[PDB]
This record gives structure tokens, C-alpha cells and sequence, in this order.
């Protein structure tokens, strides 16, 4: 009963290049009035939502015009002419006719196109002292990987992993990723490994001590 | 489901009316933004060097007609003739020439002679008046390097250096009178992006650049614009052939619309001027001088004979003007006509203003013709009397004309609300807007029309005077240094603010090598420093080491003046004394005030390096790096 | 031109009340209705509350999770809304929004930041990473609160530097590490102010 | 009896630069100006619309034409005319 | 009183976002409206006319 | 409780100048949602009516710029900067709060404003020929008038006069009226002065046959 | 495009019934509430009738004057509406428009005049307006049914020449009459091609 969208999940873009991301309902948002009830956001990195595309087509002012939408019925699509570089960010399509309007949903991550880049893996051991302090972590390493979706798995493991990821490069336009497993001391003497899958990877590669 | 539509297309389209309502404001602004002026130059017989030389002259009804020049080389013992109909001679000897013209300053852009006496003398005169015009407007020339300024201008060739020439020249003559070269040579010595027009279109060949300029200025292809015109005549030729149309009034003055027009009379002129949009202007701040309202250009086409003009094109154009501006007759008050002095276009002129200006008129318009003043100033002529309008605008008055004896009798004078400017009258404002108009009709037939506006009114801020301050001046020359330093004492004399003369010199000027300081603290102590100078040092920079000495240099009341004097420096040592307040024993603001024995190391010691440390942070104050 | 203003925000204690005060200029505030939504830190957009106007009555809806705890009020002739933390939790820690518009939020604020913790100040712990025979690094950990910064060689490193954002902890404390690859004069600086702890250190195989 | 506007590029060349015989006053300023040629071609066919000659180095008749385009957008005229012209009466440039 | 301008306002709305909407890519044309090239004519040195 | 709104009933205009119509209302219009219910229509003559500006201050699309309309409340203006040739028609300003509407009341009428021009009256006796059918009718003929308001009487009445007024005139910009008194043969014969008030007129003018 | 035919008039003795269709085109007819509004001659504007859209229930409201008389249909496949008027009478002779939107009438049709007399075709009668001492002029009469064309001089006789539109006598015959005005041979024809009648005379003291 409760309507909901789908966008693809994230789509890779060249600068310069026309760009369309479609949306699909699960119902249709055409009214009696004659009109479809779906909105188009826009967040930049680490800036405040700003609103592009309104009743599908029509568009909002300050937009550049290189964007555009259409669509109706469960069906629709925003277009871009030109993909510029600044452009990067996270796009909601997001519905107005069904009240009240809870969550934005997960959305779609829009991000640079570039070459596929396998992980360089690297594994560390705990500092000594931390192991003063009485604990240890060990810390496992991904650099200059493309694209995103590379995943760790702790071995000697889940629950005590915490993984820090870094933005998309500036200049190699890739990712890095940190993972540290923590423990206490006594645990980390009483046993004696990081696997990483990535679509870069053609086989999964575990680091160990 | 949908019961609460109401609401929700009410918010939705009311956010559709205010987006689009915007929209449409801004079409209608980007076709028809008005452009506003924030800079003239001029230079015209007469030792006119500036607009207000000018506009004095225009006040108090002076002529400048003089002889012809001998300087050129000109043969005018062969020229010279009672009789009219001898060939090769001229029957008039007098006109307003620009005797100024050959002087020219090529170090200043380090070009070598060669080059100056190859040069035509238009370009000289061009790259001066642009960069006065450029110093007018309060801006860097400098800091234009980079940018996407534009440029256009009108000229028409003149066939100088047509003779044989020594080989010593080559390689020079060619850019030296290439007319393209000309606006592009400006760009190349200040490095600017924007386009490089030269057009010619006879007398109206400036009008119509400012036209254009303002087109693209509309399209964002630039930031900002110069046009202007230039007339220099190498060969006294023109004068000869004009001679056999017997066109040319043997008193070389132009009488124009009175009874007694016999003819017209040549002079020489430049003139340059700087465009921008109003709202970027606003924007940046920069002094608005006057806003250009209107523009239309058109085109004679078929009439009577090859030069012959019409009444009806001249009306057409005028209300595509009016029309463009959007602005009624009624609306304008004062018109500066061709005023040729020609006794067939005149008539035809004039009945075109009555029947288009003299239909329903609140009050008798007027109309002026500076030519009558310096004759047919032929390209730059247009530009020039714009310029005398927006003087007329800025001093509040209407400036008469000249040998105005009794109005032509072609004319009905009484079929519309038309008079002349005999005497000068108060044009004060009055709450309601003013506005002029300019026309121009060249002889091939393009004819152009132009109607500006009176600047909008300004608020002025009151800021107080300082104690004592620095003025600052540079020159690519010590001989130029000690000239500006003349003219700037001489302005002096004056009554002026000594705190924004200072500002202005520190913020509308550039730097150069040639440099002189001078500290003052009265407009008198100014004037004797500025008569007083004579040394300036064209050293160049090695690398800076701030040394410091070791005891012997406090005495009594070491930190009173500059502590009152300088807040900065004062928020130093109060930082220094908290910082070393955990050891002292005595207030070292009294003691650097000198209300404690300085002659004990323990208390001297920490004074002086306290008085180090401010120094040190008061020279970093001023951008200087050891 | 429209323009919103947000103030109120901070660090609270569990359990506490604060209010948060949204200021709108340059438009007729009496005629649209605001809403305030958050954004927790990594974590997408969920509404929160919105308040009608006086042409409809101007009713206030608020969402079930924080239900009855924040409320929601406006003032037509300052044009100001006030929203009031009641029962505050660390989970609701995030940055908040209030924009024009019931349903269309065509226009957003700065933001602000709040903040819910019981924890005090700490001094950052710098620790070694160091290769064994292309990569080295220093782990800033058990600091509290945020911001700490870390410069490699007094910022002379600067190649190959990452330095991933700072974790809270499960222990209520943050954490990070720079990471510098540097394969075949190693320096990592950590500056903290709320503390005001500078510590430089080395990392050498 | 229409609005067309014309736009034409060309250099100076001094044709018949020389000693002029006599009986040809009064044709020779009006047969080398450089801005009659286009208020010519518009008192021969009667157009109303502007007529403008512009100078621009070597691309002087691609200019022209950017022109003219801005002028359609603009409304002033419903047709438009350009192109671009070059001969050399003396060989004195190859000398150069 | 008040009950006929739900209507009233959906009219109203729907005939302001055409009608402005139109106004808008008449604005864009006359930005970039196209040109057409219709008369042609050239002379060339190796005789050609 | 019906709400009414009047105008002043002609404006004489010239072309090249600024009209204002005011439009006052009995009650304020504006809505709680914000927007007063006013529209502005205008019919040339034998031309069908079409819209101008709706909603206070919005214009149609394919209208002329130089019209414009502002006001609240009760009381609204609209605008022209420039008065021309072809604007000449009827003008309705027609409220849009209260449904349905029944008429469009009188609206607003425009002439071209002219110097005051007097009738020129002339009376006209019947035709024999007209007679001989068994009727006589009697003209009292006003030629260049400006402007209207040409009012008439027959003296010798009431009940048997009808009056047709030709439009503006396309040079002078006058009116003509033909006002007709018909009479039977008999009653004609039987008895044996139309008065004319017009405002070019200092006095009413006295027609005898 | 959006545009409107008008189709069906014409003239009709009292008391029958006849349709007007109005054809649309260029746009979506079903979302619009189609109005009819007439005007009588030499009068203003009357609001007659109007039908809402499908979405709204597709009702009908009609004038109170001719309540249950006339009626309003729409054919929305081939979006073409239909007034139905019945028992008509001379009242309503009137020109008559169909107007897309109920409320706002933004795009208007042609028109269509509808005339109801009972009247017979008869040539007209023609008689001078002779001076005494500087107008003349002839007036035609009993001539119906409309048009009746008045020549002065076959045109050759220009200023002056005023034509006064025709009035309808309460007979229902029509008559007008055409002046001129000469200070100090003149020949005056008409013709009424419905009654196919070409008279033509003199005014002469």
C-alpha cells in the first residue's frame, strides 16, 4: 500500500557527457488533476539539500539548464546534457502524492568514471605502546582502489572490526580504506588476518601478520 | 490519499509563479539592461587635455579656430587662393587643428624610435587617451592583465608615409599603418582577451562602436568595454577637393541652423570612453559618471542622390531608439543635433525634429551643435559630444552656442515647442529624471542615434580627517615623477580631503619603479614636501636581514606615543606583559611609559626586548617578510 | 532575499532539554509552513517534525520516534521558530535543518550540529605504525572531543598522506589514523586544543 | 524597401594610389573610401537595414558574419548579407 | 465561502506553469535560435565562377 | 452579501501616454492563502473576449508588455505605459472569489481623447415617397461629434424614436448619430423640434422642419 | 495547438431546437470544464452555461433564466461540446461563444450568431432625404433578412458617406438610411440580395 521508488544504485560519469538516471515506482503518482507527484534532490558533499526537478518536468530556477526530467505514470527519468565535475554528490527521486512522507530512502551516489584499480593491501602490527596500555589493534590497510565495494574480513572474526573510509581521490580519483580489529592484550598473545574481496581483485587476498 | 491536494498544489505553483515571474524579469533585463560610463578622455584643439578643459570652454564661449599647421610639411603657399576655381588650391586658411600631434612618449611603453616615427600618429594618440581614460575610471592597468576586456574603435586612413621611405625602416611600415593592427596593438601592450574591433563608417563611425559594444556587452562575452574615435589628417587633400564643391565656408567657423550658414569647417580630435553593466558597476563600486539608455543605427538607403539624405530615415531611426529605450518624446529634453552649418542639411534636420519631437510638448526642448564651437571633428566628432552632455549633466547647466544671429527661415519655428540654447541656463535637478539625445548621419547614409540618462543619485558619507598621513607616487621616469609631483601639489592648492587624497593615491594607482613618499600632516607641510623633493631611488632589491642590536638603545618614555598611536602594537605588549607577568614585579606599561628607573638591567632588559617584539610585529603589520 | 538562520546547538548531556531557534528573512513568513528535519553523521536524511500555518490553523505534526519530547512553535511577528529538545539521547546526536515549505523544502539553513554525551575532556594517545621491510603511520586514539590534527613532519609530508576521518568509539572516545606510504625524518604532529595536547612523533621499522 | 543588413570585410590597398589626371575629380575619395563600399551596394538596391565595414587582420570576413548573427537575434533585420573581399593592386607586401 | 478556491486555484496554476514555461524556451531561443544558410557565391582564382 | 465592483466609466486617451483604471470593490478579496481573485478581460470591437491579467499582478503570455496591474485589498490599478491605436475595445474587471457568475457588468470603455466637437444638427423631413407608404419618419442628424453623450429630444416626445451612433471616426475621430422619430401619415399630417444637449455644445440646440 | 471551432448556428422560428457543436484541438480535452457564453446584440456578456471535467464528476450548471431548457453534453474521444437549446425565443437571438476552462475563459472560439424571428424575405423600399437650402441622403426600409448594401454614386461619392447600422423595428423588418453631406445628380443604389433587389435613385432640392 505504501508507494516506493528505485533508482539504480550508482552510475560512474565522464565529464562532458550526457548522463540519465531513471526512477521506477510501485504505483502511479498521476492524479486526477493530471500531474505526477515525484520531486528530484540534489546534496553536494558535506552541503545543505538543494531541490532541482518539481512535477517531473517543469524545472526550478537557479537549475542550470543542462538538467532536465519526464517521465509519468510509474515510470520516469532525470537527464543531464553535460556532466561536469562538480556535479558529484547523492540524487533522490522522491514522491509527493502519497502523505506522510517519512524517509528519503537510500538514493543514488553519483561518482567519476576511471579506470578499475586493484587494492594495495597492507597489514600492520599493534603498537607496542598500546600494548603497554594493556590492548592491541591491529590495522589492515586498502589503497588506491576503483571502484568502491571492496570489503574486509578479519580472521585469527566480526563485531570488533571498525573500518574508516576515505573520500574519492582528488587527483587518482580512487578510495582507501582502514579497518582496525581491537582487542585486549592478553587475547591478541593468546592467538596468531585481514581477506579483502574486491571487483578490482581477481582473487580474494588475505594479509596477515 | 489526495484529499489534501489543496494545500500542496497551492504551495507547488505559488513557488511556479515566484520561479517564473523571476524568469521573466530577467529576459526582460538581459534585453534591455541599461550600461553605465566610469570614464572619459578627450583631447581637442584648443588645449582641450581633459573634460574639464571643455566644458570651461563651452561655459565661456570660446572659439578655437586657428591657421593651418606647418609642422606636416604642408606646401601652403600653392594652397592658399582668393581665387576659387584654380586647381590644386583651397580658398580658406583657417580651421581647428590639434598642433599636438606629433609629440609622443615611446619609452613609456619601451618602443624604439624607429618604430615611433614609423607609427601612424592615430595609434599614439589612442594608446595615451585609452590610458588616461583607464586612470579615470580608478582602476589598475595593470591588474587588467588577463582579463576579457574588449575593445573597438573607429578610424579611417589618412595615407600617412605614402612616399618612398630609407631602408633603414623595414619591417615597420607595414603594422606601422595597418589599420587592424591599431586596437590590436592596444590589447598587446596590456594583454587583454576580449575582442579587437576597427570599423569605419565615416563622421558616425564612433557611435555606431559604442552600439556595438553595448551588443556584446549585453551577450557576456566580456566584462567591460572602450570605444572611442580618433581623426588625425596627414594631407591637407581633402581640403582641396572639398574646395571644388564650393561646401566650405571661407570663415571656417560653422554657423550652424542660423541665417548666415555658408559652409562647414574640418577639425582633428580623439576621444575614448569605458562601458560596463549598471549592475556589475554597482557591484564593484566604481563611480558611475552616466548611463546609456538607448541605441539605433540604421542605414539612408535609397534618396534623392548618392550623399543626399532623407527626413523620413532620420525619423525612423529615432523612434527605433525611442522605441528600444521605451521612452516617450516627452520623456527627453535637450538634443545635441549634427549641427553641420551646411546650407541644405540643416532644414532637412531640423524639419525631421519637429515632426518627430515638436508633437505635443510639455516645454520647449532645446538643441545645441558643438561643432559650432570646433567645426566637424569627423570620426571621433560623435564620441566628443557626448561627452560635452554628460558635463552638462554632472555641472547642472545648459551651455549656449555660438554664432547664433537669427534662426533660418525654412524652418516654422512655430510649428512646434522648439528653441536654441542663445544663453546658458540652470538645469537643476528636480526629482523627475533627464535625459539627452545625440545624433549622427554620416555621408555614405548610416545614420545612428544614441539617448542617455542622468546617473542615479548617490549618498554621500562624511569621514573624518586623520593626523598625519603618507603620500605616495610612482613613474616610470624621474622627469615624469617630478611632473605628476607638480601637478599634484598644484591640485593641492585647492580645498580638498587630505585623508581621501591619500586613500585614492594608496587605492587608484599603480606601482612603478620610479617612487617618492612623503609623510604630511597639513596642506601646506604637503605642498612644501611635494616642492621640496628631489631624490628618488630606482634601486633594485637584494634580500632583506632584520638585524638586531644589543643594549644602549632605550631613553625616557620609550613606548608613551606609539602606544596611543598604534592599537595593534598595543594589543602586543599587553600580550607580552600578561605572557611575562608570572616574573615581573612592576607594570612594564608605566615603565615603557616611563614611570620606572630604566637604568636596571632586570626591568631594562625585558623592556627593550618587549619594544623589539612589538617593532617586529608592527613591520610584519605592513606585509614585510626577513 | 530569503535567508534562514540557526542557532542553538551544541553538547548536551543525556537526558537534558535544549532549544533550537530558526530566524527567516526577507519574504512573508505568515504564509508557509516550516519543517525541521536531521541527518545523523554517515547516515541519509529522515524527517522530523513540521508546523502549519495560520491560514489552515497552523496544526503541528510531529514523528513517533521523538514523539511527545521535541516540540515545535512560531512566532509570526518575530518570524522565528523554536524547536525544544526534551529527554534527550546520544543517539539523536545530528545535524539539523529547517526549511521552508510543508512539503516542498526548497530552501535550507546553514545546519547545526548537536551533540548528546556524558563524556569529558581527554588528551590524545599517539601511537607508531611502522613497515617491516611501503607504508608507515601514527594512530591519534582516546581523545575527546573533536578536533584533533595531525600534520606529517609539521605538514612537510605530504604525498600518499590519508588521513580517514575520526570514529567515535564504542568507549565515547575518537580515533583515527594517518596513514603515509612511504616505500624504501618521519614526523607525525597531533595538535589538540580542547585539551590543548601537542605531541610529535616518529615511526621507524 | 526592407531592413536587410549588409557586412563586408576588406583591407586597404591604395589602387591608384598615383597622380590623378584631372578630368576623374570628384570620383576618386568616393572611389577608394573604404566605407562606401557597403553604402554603395545599399543606395544601389535601397536597404534600409545597417551597413557596417570592418578591418580584423586575415579573418576579418568570419568576424563579419559572427556579427551579422548577433544582429538577426537581435530583430533588427529580417535578412542579412556577408562576406569578405581581397585583391592586390601592387606586389609591394611579397617585397616585404 | 472559502470552499471554491481549491478549483479555482488548480486553473489558475496549471494555466501560469504553461503559459510561463513557453516563455521560458521562447527566452532560450532567442539565447541560441539556430541560423540558416540559404544564398551562396563565391569567385576563386583558377577560373572558377 | 454579493460584493460589486465599479470603474469610471470612460477614459478619452492619446496615444503615447500612461492610463490608469481603477477598479474598488465592496469587501476585500484577499484570500487566507494570499492571492486576491481579480481578473482583467478586454473585447475589441466585433473581436471575441480574451484574457489580460489574472491574479493581481500576472499577465497573460502573447500579451503586450506595457500592460500591468498591482492593488489589494479592495481597491486595484491597471496599468499601461503607452497608450496606442489598436487597444481601443471594451475592458472588464471581473471579480473571481464568488461562484458563479451571471454577467460581466458595464466594464470599461476607451476612446481616442480629440478636441471637444460640437453636433452638427440638422433636421430632415420625410420623403413624400416615404409618405405615400402611409408613415413619416424624421431624422435629427448629428454629424462630428466628440465625444458622445449627445443627447436628444422630439418636440412638437417619447415612445417612437430610435437612435443607431456610427463608431469613432477613422480621420476626425467624431461620432455621427441618427436618431429617428416615426410617426404614422396621419398623425403627421395631423400636427405640424428635436432638442440636442451634447457637451461641445454650450446650450442645447433647437432643430425645426 | 490549442484551437476552437464553432459549428451549428444559424437562424430559427421560435419554439424548435437545434445543437452547437465546438470542436477542440491541441491540447488534452478531458482535463478542461468547457463554458457557453452568449451576448445579445448591442448588449454585454451573459454567462449561459458550463460543464466540469471528468475528475470533479463531470456535473453541469446552467443559467436560471433558461433552467430546463437547454443542455450541455461533451464528447471526449472526439472532444467536440454540444449545447442543446430548446423552445428557443426571440430573446434569444444573441452571438455565442464556446470557452475552454469553467472558471478562467483563457482561450475563447470564434462565435456563432443564433437568430430567432419569424419574418419573410421582402425586397426594400427605397426614399430620398432631399434639403431645402447641406446634407442629403436615402433611407431604405422594410428589408428583410439581413444584408442590405448602400452605394453612393457606385462609390464615386466618398466623404461624408455615413451609413448608420441598421435597427431593427419592432415590425422585425430592418431599416436604416445613408447620408452625405455636400454644401452647395448624386445617385444612391441598394441592393438587399436576400430579397435579390437592386434599387437605385437620385437626391436632388
Amino acid at each position: 500500500d505504501v508507494v516506493m521508488t528505485q533508482s539504480p544504485l550508482s552510475l560512474p560519469v565522464t565529464p562532458g557527457e550526457p548522463a540519465s538516471i531513471s526512477c521506477r515506482s510501485s504505483q502511479s503518482l498521476l492524479h486526477s488533476n493530471g500531474y505526477n507527484y515525484l520531486d528530484w534532490y540534489l546534496q553536494k558533499p558535506g552541503q545543505s539539500p538543494q531541490l532541482l526537478i518539481y512535477l517531473g518536468s517543469n524545472r526550478a530556477s537557479g537549475v542550470p539548464d543542462r538538467f532536465s526530467g519526464s517521465g509519468s505514470g510509474t515510470d520516469f527519468t532525470l537527464k543531464i546534457s553535460r556532466v561536469e565535475a562538480e556535479d558529484v554528490g547523492v540524487y533522490y527521486c522522491m514522491q509527493s502524492l502519497q502523505t506522510p512522507r517519512l524517509t528519503f530512502g537510500p538514493g543514488t551516489k553519483v561518482d567519476i568514471k576511471r579506470t578499475v584499480a586493484a587494492p594495495s593491501v597492507f597489514i600492520f602490527p599493534p603498537s607496542d605502546e598500546q600494548l603497554k596500555s594493556g590492548t592491541a589493534s591491529v590495522v589492515c590497510l586498502l589503497n588506491n582502489f576503483y571502484p568502491r565495494g571492496a570489503k574486509v574480513q578479519w580472521k585469527v572474526q566480526s563485531g570488533n572490526s571498525q573500518e574508516s573510509v576515505t573520500e574519492q581521490d582528488s587527483k587518482d580519483s580512487t578510495y582507501s580504506l582502514s579497518s582496525t580489529l581491537t582487542l585486549s592484550k592478553a587475547d591478541y598473545e593468546k592467538h596468531k588476518a585481514c581477506e579483502v574481496t574486491h571487483q578490482g581483485l581477481s582473487s580474494p587476498v588475505t594479509k596477515s601478520f | 490519499m489526495a484529499s489534501t491536494d489543496s494545500e500542496k498544489v497551492a504551495e507547488y505553483l505559488r513557488r511556479a509563479t515566484l520561479d517564473l515571474r523571476a524568469a521573466r524579469q530577467r529576459i526582460r533585463e538581459l534585453e534591455g539592461e541599461p550600461i553605465a560610463i566610469v570614464g572619459m578622455a578627450c583631447r581637442l584643439p584648443g588645449g582641450v587635455a581633459s573634460p574639464e578643459d571643455l566644458w570651461r570652454l563651452v561655459a565661456e564661449r570660446v572659439d578655437a579656430v586657428s591657421e593651418f599647421p606647418g609642422d606636416r610639411g604642408w606646401d601652403l603657399d600653392s594652397l592658399i587662393d582668393p581665387d576659387r576655381e584654380r586647381a590644386g588650391t583651397s580658398y580658406v586658411g583657417q580651421g581647428g587643428f590639434l598642433h599636438d600631434a606629433g609629440e609622443f612618449d615611446a619609452g613609456f611603453f619601451g618602443i624604439s624610435p624607429r618604430e615611433a616615427v614609423a607609427m601612424d600618429p592615430q595609434q599614439r594618440l589612442l594608446l595615451e587617451t585609452s590610458w588616461e581614460a583607464l586612470e579615470n575610471a580608478g582602476v589598475d592597468p595593470i591588474a587588467l592583465k588577463g582579463t576579457d576586456t574588449g575593445v573597438f574603435s573607429g578610424l579611417m586612413g589618412q595615407g600617412y608615409g605614402s612616399g618612398a621611405v630609407a631602408p633603414e625602416l623595414e619591417g615597420f611600415v607595414t603594422t606601422g599603418v595597418a589599420s587592424s593592427v591599431a586596437s590590436g596593438r592596444v590589447s598587446y601592450v596590456l594583454g587583454l582577451e576580449g575582442p579587437a574591433v576597427t570599423v569605419d563608417t565615416a563622421c558616425s563611425s564612433s557611435l555606431v562602436a559604442m552600439h556595438l559594444a553595448a551588443q556584446a556587452l549585453r551577450q557576456g562575452e566580456c566584462s567591460m568595454a572602450l570605444a572611442g574615435g580618433v581623426t588625425v589628417m596627414a594631407t591637407p587633400g581633402s581640403f582641396v577637393e572639398f574646395s571644388r564643391q564650393r561646401a566650405l565656408a571661407p570663415d571656417g567657423r560653422c554657423k550652424a541652423f542660423a541665417a548666415a550658414a555658408d559652409g562647414t569647417g574640418w577639425s582633428e580630435g580623439v576621444g575614448v570612453v569605458v562601458l560596463e553593466r549598471l549592475s556589475v558597476a554597482r557591484e564593484r563600486g566604481h563611480r558611475i559618471l552616466a548611463v546609456l539608455r538607448g541605441s539605433a543605427v540604421n542605414q539612408d538607403g535609397a534618396s534623392n542622390g548618392l550623399t543626399a539624405p532623407n527626413g523620413l530615415s532620420q525619423q525612423r531611426v529615432i523612434r527605433r531608439a525611442l522605441a528600444a529605450a521605451g521612452l516617450a518624446p516627452s520623456d527627453v529634453d535637450v538634443v545635441e543635433a549634427h549641427g553641420t552649418g551646411t546650407t541644405l542639411g540643416d532644414p532637412i534636420e531640423a524639419q525631421a525634429l519637429l515632426a518627430t519631437y515638436g508633437q505635443e510638448r510639455k516645454q520647449p526642448l532645446w538643441l545645441g551643435s558643438l561643432k559650432s564651437n570646433i567645426g566637424h571633428a569627423q570620426a571621433a566628432a560623435g564620441v566628443a559630444g557626448v561627452i560635452k552632455m554628460v558635463q552638462a549633466l554632472r555641472h547642472e547647466t545648459l551651455p549656449p552656442t555660438l554664432h547664433v544671429d537669427k534662426p533660418t527661415l525654412e524652418v516654422d519655428w512655430s510649428a512646434g515647442a522648439i528653441e536654441l540654447l542663445t544663453e546658458a541656463r540652470a538645469w537643476p535637478r528636480n526629482g523627475r529624471p533627464r535625459r539627452a539625445g545625440v545624433s549622427s548621419f554620416g555621408v555614405s547614409g548610416t545614420n545612428a542615434h544614441l539617448i542617455l540618462e542622468e546617473a542615479p543619485a548617490e549618498e554621500p558619507v562624511a569621514a573624518p580627517e586623520l593626523p598625519v598621513v603618507p603620500l605616495v607616487v610612482s613613474a616610470r621616469s624621474t622627469e615624469s615623477l617630478s611632473g605628476q609631483a607638480e601637478r599634484l601639489a598644484s591640485l593641492l592648492e585647492g580645498d580638498v580631503s587630505l585623508t581621501e587624497v591619500a586613500g585614492a593615491l594608496v587605492s587608484r594607482r599603480a606601482v612603478l619603479d620610479e617612487r617618492a613618499v612623503v609623510v604630511a600632516g597639513s596642506r601646506e607641510e604637503a605642498v612644501t614636501g611635494l616642492r621640496a623633493l628631489n631624490t628618488a631611488g630606482s634601486g633594485t632589491p637584494g634580500k632583506v636581514v632584520w638585524v638586531f642590536p644589543g643594549q644602549g638603545t632605550q631613553w625616557a618614555g620609550m613606548g608613551r606615543e606609539l602606544l596611543a598611536e598604534s592599537p595593534v602594537f598595543a594589543e602586543r605588549i599587553a600580550e607580552c606583559a600578561a605572557a611575562l607577568a608570572p616574573w615581573i614585579d612592576w607594570s612594564l606599561v608605566d615603565v615603557l611609559r616611563g614611570e620606572g628607573d630604566l637604568g636596571r638591567v632586570d626591568v631594562l632588559q625585558p623592556a627593550c626586548f618587549a619594544v623589539m617584539v612589538g617593532l617586529a610585529a608592527v613591520w610584519e603589520s605592513v606585509g614585510v617578510r626577513p | 532575499e530569503v535567508q534562514l538562520v540557526q542557532s542553538g546547538g551544541g553538547l548536551v548531556q543525556p537526558g537534558r532539554s535544549l532549544r533550537l531557534s530558526c530566524t527567516a528573512s526577507g519574504f512573508t513568513f505568515g504564509d508557509y509552513a516550516m519543517s525541521w528535519v536531521r541527518q545523523a553523521p554517515g547516515k541519509g536524511l529522515e524527517w522530523v517534525g513540521f508546523i502549519r500555518s495560520k491560514a489552515y490553523g497552523g496544526t503541528t505534526e510531529y514523528a513517533a520516534s521523538v514523539k511527545g519530547r521535541f516540540t515545535i512553535s512560531r512566532d509570526d511577528s518575530k518570524s522565528i521558530a523554536y524547536l525544544q529538545m526534551n529527554s534527550l539521547k546520544t543517539e539523536d546526536t545530528a545535524v539539523y535543518y529547517c526549511t521552508r515549505g510543508g512539503t516542498l523544502f526548497d530552501y535550507w539553513g546553514q545546519g547545526t550540529l548537536v551533540t548528546v554525551s556524558s563524556a569529558s575532556t581527554k588528551g590524545p594517545s599517539v601511537f607508531p605504525l611502522a613497515p617491516s621491510s611501503a607504508a608507515l603511520g601514527c594512530l591519534v586514539k582516546d581523545y575527546f572531543p573533536e578536533p584533533v590534527t595531525v600534520s606529517w613532519n609539521s605538514g612537510a609530508l605530504t604525498s600518499g598522506v590519508h588521513t580517514f576521518p575520526a570514529v567515535l568509539q564504542s568507549s565515547g572516545l575518537y580515533s583515527l589514523s594517518s596513514v603515509v606510504t612511504v616505500p624504501s625524518t618521519y614526523i607525525c604532529n597531533v595538535n589538540h586544543k580542547p585539551s590543548n595536547t601537542k605531541v610529535d612523533k616518529k615511526v621507524e621499522p
